[PDB]
């Protein structure tokens, strides 16, 4: 009848009922360092991108000097040299890389 | 478009006839109210038994009502509510994990790791949209939490479906010859990735704040050998595993109260919350009126008629109204047999 | 985007907004489901207005 | 929260609370600042 | 389980097995469209159900129960087209 406890009536048992509380129940890193070697080269990456962004940015001056050359469209600074640029900075990062290798 | 409901289920309940000769009679029952509620959903699990999932515990006693008076009239069994859960990833994948296509040449290889705070909930509001511009996404992405550019570029798509909120990256290191047969790989590997990202490794529920961004896919040979049914087991498997090894936990979805009491019903109010996993953020005086506004978040496992709890013990004042708010993770480890509760 | 038990719960009413253009009962109209599209053609039914 | 649910009845789920206080003495003014109204300050608000 | 042996069968023949984001009215299972390639044309939807596949008539109504159709008839209808 409450809470589970209880008979459904008290007709047909000698007692009436009445339940009661017990009043005596007692209530108690990471192995594979090559996930970071190839985060840095991403990041690498990243700024290899950065810098082709520079380049291009380097090219709308060119592009401004050439028409201002004329007065005196979009241009391209270098079509492959930054790439020989980018090689010199590939041999930068990886004498980085020996050196902190050198470090640790 | 579908409709934008202003709140989830998060609100389990198991039923089925009380005698199985009745039960295509349930069936239809189900079906209609699956017609009339709209975030009702009628599920059916491997154990034969039939769930349905509601907003809250008047939700489902109206739906209760009307399945066993409106549509079926039969006499039901109903298990005791429970909430619906969700598996995240607390930490980056421990080693990277790798599948192999059943022609095993194919090697697709996955890790995974953490989101950071304000991105699930940006995907969820509308912050981002697959259907932009990537320039969009990227610039978003960069100004709002210093992420880097190519990563910023190489968001693929979100899981599962639209509004998910899973990130599907990709960094292959460039320098890759095939992007026209990676490119052919993608379109069909989303798909992969959609279908282990609604359906948990952990538990058959949707994972949570945790992008799975691929390290390395090989495959040397011409197009006659790329089949997308041939490479989707893959990528399921491959997600699966980094997300394993990634330490997973789960979400489980939390409300937010508003109890409108006098004064002197605070205390009760307090104890109550204290005791049923939930607290206090803000406990101020209503301006213009004489109650106290009291507001507070606690579990939807532990809010089984908090309701009544609290009219009750405040004879009569102080009643609440329940939202949900958000997702948050099971204070437990749940890959840990060292652990043997006992049943009571 | 809603669905009515009639005065006894055996049908449902489809309530619905007419955007363009012009119904009669009888007609002939196809219904389009929820994630019908250009690769899912087939949750396309064919069905009259009573 | 039951099956087997048969013959139960259902109730007014909640009613407006009544806020209505009775006059302690009649020499107050029938609209009168009741001092258990919290205020109304709420500088707490971003509007327009 | 059978899934996964319709799944590797789907690789081995180089098909597709897309699942559509439904569930049947009557079974409630998830239902599955397969394609043969980027051709959308011929496409055979399919869901499963005691080790199973079924599939419906183009053109028919739902109400009608879906008729059960094996590998070999997949791709007898498959190769011929």
């Amino acid at each position: 009848s409450y809470n589970g406890i209880g008979l459904p009536t008290p007709r047909g048992s000698g007692t009436n009922g009445y339940v009661m509380r017990n009043l005596s129940h007692v209530k108690k890193v990471q192995d594979p360092s090559i996930s970071e070697h190839e985060c840095r080269r991403q990041i690498e990456s990243k700024l290899l991108l950065y810098r082709e962004q520079l380049l291009e940015e380097v090219s709308s001056q060119h592009s401004t000097d050439a028409a201002a050359s004329d007065s005196n469209s979009k241009t391209k600074s270098l079509d492959e040299a930054d790439v020989e640029i980018l090689v010199q900075k590939y041999r930068e990062q990886l004498l980085k890389e020996l050196q902190l290798q050198k470090s640790t | 478009r579908p409709i934008a409901h202003m709140s989830e289920s998060v609100f389990k309940v198991a039923v089925e006839p009380h005698n199985p000769s009745e039960l295509p009679k349930l069936l239809d029952g189900l079906r209609k109210t699956n017609k009339s509620y709209p975030l009702s959903i009628t599920k059916v699990e491997e154990s034969g038994e039939h769930t349905i999932f509601g907003t809250g515990e008047m939700y489902m006693d109206c739906l209760l009502y009307d399945l066993r008076t409106l549509y079926s009239e039969i006499e039901i069994r109903v298990s005791d509510p429970v909430a619906r859960f969700c598996e995240t990833a607390v930490d980056t994948s421990s080693i990277k994990c790798f599948s192999d296509t059943p022609n095993k040449k194919n090697r697709i290889t996955m890790v995974v790791e953490p989101l950071e705070k304000g991105i699930s909930n940006d995907i969820e509001n509308g912050k981002v949209n697959i259907n932009w511009p990537q320039k969009r996404i990227s610039e978003f992405f960069q100004k709002n939490y210093d992420w880097d550019l190519l990563a910023s570029r190489s968001i693929w798509a979100f899981g599962p479906d639209d509004r998910g909120t899973n990130i599907l990256r990709d960094d292959t290191l460039s320098t890759d010859v095939d992007k026209n047969v990676l490119n052919s790989v993608k379109e069909y590997i989303k798909q992969g990735f959609q279908w282990g990202t609604r359906e948990g490794p952990l538990c058959d529920e949707t994972i949570r704040n945790v992008n799975f961004r691929l390290m390395d896919v090989v495959l040397a040979p011409e197009q006659i050998y790329r089949g997308g049914g041939q490479i989707i087991p893959t990528a399921r498997r491959v997600c699966y595993s980094s997300f394993l090894t990634a330490s997973p936990r789960l979400m489980e979805p939390v409300y937010m109260v508003e109890v409108h009491a006098p004064a002197d019903s605070l205390p009760i109010i307090y104890d109550l919350l204290t005791r049923r996993r939930g607290h206090v953020l803000q406990d101020i005086p209503r301006p213009g009126s004489p109650l106290y506004l009291v507001r507070a978040l606690i579990p939807v496992i532990d809010s089984c008629g908090f309701e009544t709890d609290l009219r009750v013990h405040t004879q009569g004042q102080a009643m609440c109204q329940m939202v949900f708010d958000h997702w948050q993770v099971v204070p437990g480890d749940p890959l840990d047999k060292s652990i043997k509760p006992k049943p009571l | 985007t809603k669905l009515y038990n009639t005065v006894d719960a055996n049908n449902f009413y489809a309530f619905a907004r007419v955007y363009s253009g012009q119904v009669k009962k009888g007609q002939k109209v196809k219904v389009l489901g929820e994630n019908y599209s250009l690769e899912d053609e087939e949750d396309m039914v064919v069905a009259h207005i009573a | 929260y039951n099956s087997r649910a048969r013959s139960v009845a259902l109730s007014e789920y909640h009613q407006p609370s009544n806020v209505f206080v009775p006059p302690e003495d009649p020499d107050l003014p029938a609209f009168f600042w009741d001092p258990i109204i919290n205020p109304i300050t709420s500088r707490q608000l971003t509007l327009h | 389980s059978f899934r996964e042996l319709v799944e590797e069968f789907c690789a081995e023949n180089s098909l597709l097995f897309v699942p559509l984001r439904r569930s049947h009215l009557s079974t409630g299972s998830a239902l599955f469209r397969i394609s043969t390639q980027a051709s959308k044309a011929r496409g055979i939807t399919v869901y499963l159900r005691n080790d199973i596949i079924w599939k419906k008539s183009p053109g028919a109504s739902e109400d009608t129960p879906y008729d059960p159709i094996g590998f070999n008839e997949i791709l007898l209808m498959f190769n011929n087209n």
